[PDB]
């Protein structure tokens, strides 16, 4: 399961230049990337809530498992935007 | 901007997180913030990938953009089984 | 192989064959 190509390709495109172009076969692939990402993370969180008998992963969870797999300089964004979100 | 980011199913992404063997209860907060995570994994990825596409003197970015790109970042070794 | 990675990665092998 994978988000819509739709919200990828919008990403992609805001990431190159006007003029540039992305091929259909490289935004499958990077929806392909998206999902492995969240599993990858999502693995490592889980397997920490577990060592402790843990029920739920918390977002203090995956944003210490962005951490030690190093995405640490995803920590303050991502803290930033809940906060926004939910202000 | 973050506005794009709101737009992100967040059910697509609890569904993704659910497939885990040991994930039975996620709270609210970690679609979310996977939404906003994925924005930009997906933005670096692609700025990555785009150095390659103009390296071989092309407008259109392609899927060995990004398998070349994976593999000159460390940061995105995990996928390696992804993109062969 | 980044070591940071390496242990989630041969684990993830091992969730996504299953
Ligand atoms: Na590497």
């Amino acid at each position: 399961i994978y988000l819509p190509i739709a919200n990828v390709a919008r990403i992609m495109k805001n990431a190159i230049p006007q003029t540039g172009k992305i091929a259909k076969d490289a935004k499958e692939c990077v929806q392909e990337c998206v999902s492995e990402f969240i599993s990858f993370i999502t693995s490592e969180a889980s397997e920490r809530c577990h060592q402790e008998k843990r029920k739920t992963i918390n977002g203090e969870d995956i944003l210490f498992a962005m951490s030690t797999l190093g995405f640490d300089s995803y920590v303050e964004p991502l803290k930033l935007y809940l906060q926004k979100f939910r202000e | 901007k973050d506005f794009r980011v709101q737009e992100l199913p967040l059910a697509r992404i609890k569904k993704i997180m659910k497939l885990d063997e040991d994930v039975k209860m996620i709270s609210a907060e970690a679609p979310v913030l996977f939404a906003k995570a994925a924005q930009i994994f997906i933005t670096e990825l692609t700025l990555r990938a785009w150095i390659h596409t103009e390296d071989n003197k092309r407008r259109t970015l392609q899927r060995n953009d990004i398998a070349m790109a994976i593999t000159k970042f460390d940061q995105f070794d995990f996928l390696i089984d992804i993109v062969p | 192989v980044n070591a940071k990675q390496g242990h989630r990665i041969x684990k993830r092998r091992q969730a996504r064959a299953k």
